[PDB]
Parts: structure tokens; sequence; C-alpha cells
């Protein structure tokens, strides 16, 4: 400060202005839920943003919270080289359509989309950056399903499948079927919830979810774990 | 006037307590001064609260030499009677504000769990350094009026630098000592109790009531009640047991076994102040990986 | 079938080329460069630690005067610091915090941004009004953004994840040329010190030299076994070095078009994520997912430095035009110039 | 456009597969003199004194 | 980019005014502030500085304690407040704009004049020559000269040079001895020495005639130099 022109220590201002600015930001920005939304080629990834190419972002706010959404389907590049800028988001959003267990894609031959969705959950859960990231998994269309599992049972989509053929003893293998496939139950587990349509009930689960990653993310910053 | 007969036992263990105790947690103080200092340098509002109690505990260490030289050659007091003042005033200013400090952060962390999105001020830089603030200042002012009241004399020839439940005037001591235990042990002992007590209630009722973190928080979360009340009790209990038998008319003998207890019950804090270092900065996630962080970047 | 025969014909031509470059192959550089003197051991220390980020840092240029430099990170931000002082010139906000590329105009008037978003922007850094704003919005890629490296003041060339390259005219803000021909992903770009002719490695394992004044490739070399991450030209623009995810630094050849010779180690097995060369050509260093960086003597292969400084991977990597200082810029939000 | 498409990789080969083509030893020779004539100016190989470097303190 | 100020008029010994300027056209808050202030036929004087963020402040050794230099950034205003004025703060105010960072133009912009009339060590810097007649299509030269040294630790030399036109604010031409500042034709070119400085113009036109001040922006004080009036 001692061997510093007039010209200088206005620079050293300017600088310290700067970093102000900075921190102030960064405060801010720290306080952000941040959700990554993933699904398939058509799961509900569109009727969820209802409740309120490259990155599409969404902003809203629940009680006091700024909520951003995140969502990528139109990045048809290769997933393993950005799929690790996302690793610090408050939660993942997984998005499953259970009326996909009798549907064949554009392939063909032996496809069969509830299993293409089973991959992809496979491969996001098991990833080496989403090691400690809360998933929420939804599963939408929920109506249909009923009917279809009232003519066709489910016959083509687990071979070994064996029960009583109702909603609720097929929902409930279905969805241990998907909270299978995570070999990390000991530091993760699944927000599993069968969507109703009333618009409420999947924003207030989804506040609950992120409260409790929340809470067990302020009991490691605080020397209790 | 039953002479105090306790001269092997402050001469011959309490050196040696207190050797071990200074020289196990002088290093790991400075260690983690260092480690938090280098290592961990963007400070969040839970770093700040750690590295002042650190540097409490620092400061508390470095008065025990002074003790062990006073208990070891016999009884006499050798670096001067304002020392004999400085020391004494010390060891309670920084005993005092390790209890406030830990108060502090179960403050904190009760905010922070119990209200995961409903306080966005404990998380900011400047309120830890507002409370530590102010943590300091009601130390200094709890203690000076016991600079005020010490005594440093030539008991029968010696040069004795007496503690505060054996000084001359009494009276005051009693009464001093009942309003500062009063203000400053018994309020954050109900704090504390509170909070860490409907933590664990909160940490059992929830979402999910099996983890791997949220039984480990629980476990540790018993622990530290333990250490608190285990290292500090029994301590002001006894101060307050003595001082009040001093002024009564008991045997000669029942004032030996207290003057015993109280002499045996002093060095539980500093076995507090090695648990606050191996409770607080030892089972920590990111004081681990700093630690392995400087080694890896050594060994590479 | 017409299929078939232009397949045999494609695959002819491939062995024809293969022979061709083997029968211009008598020596191996590994084989002539034998009796020169090592360089040594190459000891370099921290002497600036530039901090205020607060996220990682995906991309970082220096000044054409060595003393100002660029850096991106994804809390959102453009930094232009003055290493000199450590002082922060310039902060820029940016519209998408999706950022991993960074470019400075060789003029020093302008800086080039782009990421996930698909758009190369384009900041202007000498108002009229003390601001910094946003001059152009180059769109038309397909995939995320990758690398700039700015030719003038009005051309830029981009390299996107939809196998293709673009060189844009800024001012009308549409595309000039496209450069087509890899069959995965591109990140990379570096073009020659004369700036008429640029290198791109993908992600299908191999590199291409595309000619920019014609818009047609020239040679392809390959030889890695998996994705290219990094390139860089040799000082005098006849070889380049490339870098990629199988712990393995290569070092082709234009005129004898083949490689050279190849930088690895048994004990590293990490990924490439920069290459950068010294001055003089002799250096060659490379930063790992070990978060530290490597120091490889150029023509004989062998280690001579580590640079470890850094808690997490390093991610970008350059060298001053004169040659003093070495910037490296890692995801703990922390660059350090090492001399 | 399978068989438009297996046919610009001909006429690519054939752009590539007709260049001029020195012998490994001229370019290493080349290569190595180039890098032993800028020795002295590369001053991450041979330091520069502590007085004449931007970054001493 | 603009810089309009109000205030000024006729003042007894004695007594109170106020000099405003409204800044529209650039991001106010990023500029430190000048009020700077020419005699009604002498040179420039430096009168008051205010940083930006108003961090720093600095007043003139004559005005000191009864001059007061005051920001308001939501509203793009400088304020100067003026108490007791003797009958030498009879002048033509200015209101200047400088930004300081690394390759900055310092003192780039100087607003209009606004005039105040009351009815009743620091570096010196020498321009010798006071006149000079000179003819268009020719070279000449003018030369500064500083008591101290303004070549700093660093290399830089804080040399400034303006020209004022007959009845117009000066104009920045050269900043920190040798840099050209943006809008300036090439003929202007200056350097100099540690101590001796000159200023050359290769080809003169018919508007190349005012009076050239020399500042130096070593030590705040901002010493200016005496003018050198060129004529026909
Ligand atoms: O324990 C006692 O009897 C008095 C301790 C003491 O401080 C002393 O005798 O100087
Ligand atoms: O703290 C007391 O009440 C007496 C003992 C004491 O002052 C000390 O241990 O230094």
């Amino acid at each position: 400060g001692c061997t510093l022109s007039a010209e200088d220590k206005a620079a050293v201002e300017r600088s310290k202005m700067i970093d102000r600015n900075l921190r102030e930001d960064g405060e801010k920005a720290a306080r952000e839920v941040k959700l990554l939304l993933l699904g398939a080629g058509e799961s509900g990834k569109s009727t969820i943003v209802k409740q309120m190419t490259g990155i599409v972002e969404t902003h809203f706010t629940f009680k006091d919270l700024h909520f951003k959404m995140f969502d990528v389907g139109a990045q048809r590049s290769e997933r393993k080289k950005w799929i690790h800028c996302f690793e610090g988001v408050t939660a993942i959003i997984f998005c499953v359509a259970l009326s996909d267990y009798d549907l064949v894609l554009a392939e063909d031959e032996e496809m069969n989309r509830m299993h293409e969705s089973m991959k992809l959950f496979d491969s996001i859960c098991n990833n080496k950056w989403f090691t400690d990231t809360s998933i929420i998994l939804f599963l939408n269309k929920k109506d249909l399903f009923e009917e279809k599992i009232k003519k066709s049972p489910l016959t083509i989509c687990y071979p070994e499948y064996a029960g009583s053929n109702t909603y609720e003893e097929a929902a409930a293998y279905i969805q241990c079927q998907f909270e299978d496939l995570n070999k990390r139950k000991d530091t993760k587990e699944i927000y599993t919830h069968f969507t109703c349509s009333t618009d409420t009930e999947n924003i207030r689960f989804v506040f609950a979810a992120v409260k409790d990653t929340i809470l067990q993310l302020n009991l490691k910053e605080y020397n209790l774990v | 006037n039953c002479t105090d007969e306790n001269i092997p036992l402050k001469m011959h263990y309490l050196p040696v307590i207190y050797g071990i105790i200074f020289l196990v947690g002088f290093p790991g103080n400075a260690v983690v001064i260092s480690t938090y200092i280098f290592k961990m340098r963007p400070w969040k509002s839970s770093t700040i609260i750690m590295l002042n109690l650190a540097c409490t505990d620092l400061l508390y260490l470095t008065s025990l030499p002074f003790l062990i030289h006073y208990y070891a050659s016999g009884e006499n007091w050798i670096f001067g009677d304002f020392m004999c003042k400085f020391i004494r005033f010390s060891f309670h200013f920084n005993l005092y504000s390790s209890i406030l400090f830990l108060t502090c952060f179960s403050i904190f962390r009760y905010c922070v769990i119990i209200h995961p999105m409903s306080c966005f001020s404990i998380h900011k830089t400047r309120c830890a350094v507002v409370a530590c603030a102010v943590v300091w200042i009601i130390s200094l002012v709890a203690v000076i009026p016991m600079t005020f009241l010490i005594t440093s004399t030539n008991r029968t020839n010696r040069s004795a630098c007496l503690d505060l439940t054996s000084s001359d005037e009494l009276n005051t001591i009693k009464w001093y000592n009942l309003i500062l235990t009063a203000t400053t042990f018994c309020l954050p002992l109900v704090i504390v109790t509170l909070c860490y007590t409907t933590i664990i209630h909160t940490l059992t009722h929830g979402l999910q009531t099996d983890s791997c973190l949220k039984q480990k928080a629980r476990r540790l979360t018993i622990l530290l009640l333990l250490a608190f009340y285990v290292c500090f009790l029994p301590f002001h209990i006894l101060r307050v047991i003595r001082i009040e038998s001093r002024l009564l008319s008991i045997s000669c003998s029942i004032e030996n076994q207290i003057h015993e207890a109280y002499i045996v019950s002093r060095p539980l804090a500093a076995l507090n102040t090695f648990g606050n270092l191996l409770l607080y900065v030892v089972v920590s996630d990111n004081f681990q990986q700093a630690v392995c962080s400087t080694v890896r970047c050594k060994v590479s | 079938s017409e299929l078939d025969q232009l397949r045999q014909e494609a695959e002819q031509l491939k062995n024809q080329i293969r022979d061709a470059r083997k029968a211009c192959a008598d020596a191996t550089l590994s084989q002539i460069t034998n009796n020169i003197d090592p360089v040594g051991r190459i000891q370099m220390r921290t002497r600036r630690t530039l901090r205020g980020h607060l996220a990682k840092i995906y991309a970082m240029h220096w000044g054409t005067d060595s003393r100002l430099l660029v850096s991106a990170s994804q809390d959102g931000k453009l930094i232009i610091w003055d290493s000199y002082t450590t002082n922060k010139v310039h902060a820029i906000p940016l519209r998408s915090s999706w950022v991993m590329t960074c470019a400075y105009a060789p003029s020093g008037n302008y800086v080039a941004c782009g990421g996930l978003d698909n758009i190369c922007s384009i900041y202007n850094l000498k108002t009229r009004e003390g601001n910094v704003r946003v001059s152009r919005e180059l769109a038309g890629h397909t995939g995320y953004l990758s690398c700039c490296r700015f030719l003038d003041d009005n051309q830029i060339v981009t390299s996107s994840g939809d196998t293709t390259c673009a060189l844009w005219d800024i001012e009308t803000g549409q595309q000039t040329t496209t450069f087509t021909g890899h069959t995965g992903d591109v990140m990379s770009l570096s073009l020659a010190p004369d700036t008429r002719l640029f290198v791109s490695g993908a992600c299908d394992a191999s590199a291409k030299l595309w000619d920019v004044r014609e818009g047609m490739c020239r040679q392809t070399f390959t030889g890695h076994e998996s994705d290219i991450n990094a390139i860089c030209f040799f000082p005098n623009g006849n070889a380049f070095a490339t870098g990629s995810d199988d712990a393995t630094c290569r070092l082709f050849d234009l005129r004898a078009d083949q490689e050279l010779m190849t930088y690895s180690h048994d004990n590293i097995i990490c990924g490439i994520t920069s290459v950068s060369f010294s001055k003089s050509g002799r250096l060659l260093l490379a930063g790992y997912d070990d978060f530290n960086c490597n120091v490889w003597d150029a023509l004989k292969a062998d280690r001579a430095g580590v640079l470890a400084g850094h808690d997490n991977r390093v991610s970008c990597l350059g060298v001053t035009d004169d040659g003093m200082a070495v910037a490296t810029g890692s995801w703990d939000s922390f660059l350090k110039i090492w001399n | 456009a399978s068989i438009a498409q297996a046919r610009k990789l001909v006429e690519q080969l054939k752009m590539e597969a007709n260049i001029d083509r020195i012998k490994v030893s001229k370019a290493a020779a080349d290569l190595m003199a180039y890098c032993e004539a800028h020795a002295k100016e590369d001053p991450l190989l041979t330091p520069v004194p502590a007085s004449e470097n931007p970054f001493r303190e | 980019v603009q810089l309009v100020e109000s205030g000024g008029g006729l003042v007894q010994p004695g007594g109170s005014r106020k000099l405003s300027c409204s800044a529209s056209g650039f991001a106010f808050s990023s500029f430190g502030m000048h009020w700077v202030r020419q005699a009604p036929e002498k040179g420039l004087e430096w009168v008051a500085y205010i940083s930006s963020g108003s961090g720093t402040i600095y007043y003139a050794d004559t005005v000191k304690g009864r001059f007061t230099i005051s920001r308001d950034d939501p509203k793009n205003t400088l304020f100067l407040q003026m108490t007791s004025l003797r009958s030498e703060d009879t002048a033509m105010y200015y209101c200047v704009r400088s930004i300081y960072y690394y390759g900055s133009s310092p003192f780039d912009f100087w607003g209009q004049g606004t005039t105040l009339t009351v009815s009743s060590s620091d570096i010196v810097m020498t321009q010798a020559t006071s006149s000079v007649p000179v003819t268009p299509g020719e070279s000449v030269s003018i030369s500064c000269r500083s008591s101290k040294s303004l070549l700093h630790s660093n290399g830089n030399t804080y040399l400034y040079w303006f020209l004022q036109r007959p009845g117009q604010s000066p104009q920045l031409l050269i900043y920190r001895m040798s840099n050209l500042a943006s809008g300036v034709p090439d003929r202007f070119s200056g350097s100099g020495s540690g101590t001796a400085f000159t200023l050359t113009i290769s080809r003169l036109e018919a508007e190349d005639v005012g009076v050239y001040y020399c500042m130096q922006h070593l030590e705040y004080p901002l010493t200016f130099g005496a003018g050198t009036k060129l004529e026909l």
C-alpha cells in the first residue's frame, strides 16, 4: 500500500468492489433448489411442467424458495461428455410412464419402452457423479394402466412374472423392480410416487423430498455426520 | 484450624495429568488451526465457530505449564504477583468461553436442522462473526471480577497463589460464584439440553427413519450431551459445595474429603477440552478430506 | 452390388494409404534423438493463485500481451484478470451458466463464450460507456460448443458436438464455411501460427487437418484408442500433439503424415484434459484427472516434472506467448501460475 | 442415399492418397533442429534470473 | 454521453451554493468523478475528487473543510456544496469522469462548464513558451517539464495532454505520455523522458489552434501546467 501509485489504488478498489459483488451473488445463488428432469421419449416430462436446442430452464417459487428445473431432451449428443456438468444438483426427477409395458419402439424387433427406461434409470443411478444425489421417481400415466391391465395382463413385460393380475400388485411389482438396480441402498434411497391428477399432491411430494434432501445435506456441513 | 493435608496428591498427580493433557492437546489444536487456515480457506458459518473454539482451547492450554510447575515445585509461586492473577484469570476466561461456543454451535445446529429451509440468514458468514464477538465480550465481562478478587500471599513463609475458592474474602466470593454459575453454566446447560433433545426427537420421526446418516448423527448427539454433562456438572457442584462448606463449622476430615473431590473434579474440564477436539474435528468428513488432500499432494 | 463395390474401393484405397505411409518410414524419433542431453528435472513453484470463482472452472485463454487472462466458470461468470497483480479487471455475467469455452481476441477488444446452449456469444470489451455488452450471438449449431479460437476481430471458428466445425463472419452473423466429416463429437481446435489451416480432434479417435480458405479436409490421423480431448500445434506449425482418454499423448507429423512419438507411463491410467507446448517446443505439458499436470521431454518421451497443487481435476492449461509462465485451472475454482 | 453416402468417402480417400510424403528421418531432423535453435529463448527450459521475470514474488 | 451542470450565478462574499452534474449516456456508477475549476482568464485548477462507490474522497488544499463532494447513483447526479465563498472562487467549474483499471483512459470526457461569480509539497509543472505563432501545414512542438520525476517503479510515466479550443471544454489527447485517446487523429504524438516531455503535431490544420495543458497523475494533488497558446 506504500508503494502503489495513484492509479493503482483505484484499480485495487475496483477489484474489491468486484469481489464484494461476486460474494453477494454467490451467497444469493447458494440457496436455490436445482432439479434435473430426466425421462424417455414421451413419459410426462412435458405435462409435469404444467404445475409451475440445448438446455431448457424453468424458474418458479413455491413458498419462499427459488426452484430451477433443467430439461435436456433435445441434447442428441453423447451423454458422457456433459453429464458431469450437473454434479451437484439438489435432486434428479426421473419420469417413467406406466403404460409403456406393452408398446414397441420404432426399432420394432424385441423392444419394450419399460425396459429401455429401466436401462436409462440404472445408468443414471449408478453414475459416479450421482453417488449422493437424491432421485425422485415419478410413475406417470396410471389411469390408462388401469384399463390396460383389465384386458391385457402384465404378460409381456417380465417373462418370470407370477401372481395375481390386479392394479395394486402389478404397480407394487413395477415399483420394486425400479427400486432395484440401485446398488447403494446404504447411502441412497428413491422417493417413489404414483402421480395423482390433482396438480397439488405432486408439488407437496417434491417439496417434502427436497426438504429431506436439504436436511441430509445440512447434517454433513455441520459436522453431525 | 484443620490445616490442609492434600500436599502429596496435588504435587504428585495433578502435574502428571496436566502434562499429559497439554502434550496431547497442544499439537492437535495447532494442526487443526493450520488445516482450517490453509486447506479450508473459503470459510462457512461453522468453520468460523470451530476455529474460534480451537483458539480458545489453545489459549487455555498455553497457561497449563505455569500451573504444572507450580504444583510440582512444592507450593511456591515465583512468576510474580501479577502472573498469578493473569493465569487464574486465563483459566476461567478460556474455560467459560468453550461452554458459550458449544451453546452457540448447538443453537446453530438446531436452526439449521429443524428449519432446513426457513432460516436463510444463519448460513451467512456475518452472523457467525457477530455471535463470536458477543461470546468473547460476555466471557470477558463475566471473568474480570475474578481478577478483581484473587489472592496471592505469603501464607506461612510460602509464596502461594490461592485459588478462587480458598481466598480471604469469602462472602463476596460465595455470592459472585453463585451468580456466575447461575448465569453462565445452568442456562447454557438448559439451552444445550433442549436443542440436542429436540434434534434427537426430530431425527427419529421423518421420511427415512433408517439411513447411514440419520443413525450416525443420532449416535453422536448423545455422545455430545454425555461429554458436556459428565465434564461440567461435577466441577460446578463441588465448587459450590466447598465454598459453602468453608463458612460452616464442619470437621477437618469432611473438609479434606470435599477438597479431594474438588481437586479430582478440576481435570475433568481438561478432559472436556480433549473431547471437544476429538468429537468435533476428527469425526467430520470435511476435515478428513482436507487432511488427506495435503498428504496426497505431498506424495505426488 | 454397387455398395459392395464402393466398400471394396474404400478398403483398397485405405490399404494403399497405409502402404504409402509405411514405405516412407526409415527411422524413428526415439532412434534418432538418442544422443542429445536430457533436459533434467523441471521444478516449478506456484507464484500466483487467482481466487474468486465459486464453481468449476471449465476454460481459460491467455491474452496476446501475456499479462491479461480470461477464465470461464460454471457459476455463470467470465472473469478477466491482470495476472501480474491478481486484480480483477472485468467480471461478466452470462445469460446461460452452462459454459465450457473461452476465447480472447488477438487484438484484445473481444472475448468469446460458448456452452450447452449451442450459441457462441461475442462480448465487446472497449465500449464508450464502461460496460461489457454482448456484441453478437451466433447460432446455428445443433450441439454443445467446445472451442472457439478467434481468427481476426471479424472471423471466428467453432467446434461443436454435432460432428461439425464452422467458420463464422461475426459482422454478418452467419456461417461462412462448414467443415464436415467427423463421425463423432468434436472437442478440440487449434489453428496454425499463420492461421491458414487448423486441426480438430473428435470422439471417433481421429484427428483431421482442415484448410480454412477452401473448407475441405486434407489429412486424417489415427492411432488413439479412445476419445480425444486436447490438441495443439508445434511452434513451427509442422506437427501437432493430441491427448485422449487412454492416458496417452501422441505427437503426429504433418509432412510425413503419420505418428511420430507416444508419451505414456505405466502408473498413469486417468484421462488427459489439456495439452500445451513450450515456447521452443521441447516441453509438452499435459493436465490429467489425477489433479495434477506432467511435463514430458518432447524429443525423448521421458517425464521431466510434475505440477501438483490442485485438489480436483485439471481442466484448462495454457502457456504465455513469450513462454514466461504456465497457467493451470482446475475444478476447485482456483487458477495457479507456475514459473 | 446410402449409395450417395458411401461415395464421398471414395473421393476423400483419393484426395488424401495423392500427396507427397517425406521420410520420417528428415522430419525428425527438422524438429530437432528447430528445438535446438531456440533453446536459449525458452524461459521454461532455462529459467531467467529472479530479477528478470515479472512474477518474482 | 453527456454531463450537464446546473448551479452557478452571482453570489455575495460569504455564503453557500450548490453545483450539480446530471450524467446521461454511460454507466455512471463505474466512473470516479472530478470537479475541476478554471479561473476567468487563467489555466485549469483541480478542485475535488470522489471515487466509485464513494469509498475515497480528496480535496484541494485551497478548498478544504468548506467544500463538500457528494454522489447520487440512483439519480445519476454529482453534487458539490460550497460554503463561505471568497472572491477567489469566481471561476467556471467542469465535471470530469475517470475510470481506473489496467489500460483505461482517465479524464477522457469533460462536461460543459457552469460559472460562479462572487461579487466583491506539490509537484510543479512548467510550460516555458506561453504563446507560439504557427501556420497550417507545418510541424510544431510543445514541451512540458516537471519538478519531480513522473516515472514510477512499474514503468508507467503519468503525464496527460489536453487541448481547449477557443470556447469549448478541454479534450484529452495523450494519456500516460505515449498513448492516443480514441477519436484523436494520428498526427498527434507525444513522448519524452522522466522529467522533460514533448508533444508533436506532424501536420497542422485550422482546428488545432487552442491552449495545451500538461497534467500529472503521480501524486493526487494533480497539479496542472500553464497554457501554451497556438495562434495563426
Ligand atoms: O488446594 C489448596 O489447598 C490451595 C491450592 C493453591 O492454589 C495454593 O496452595 O497455592
Ligand atoms: O476454579 C476454581 O473455583 C478454583 C480452582 C482454580 O481457580 C483453578 O483450577 O485454577
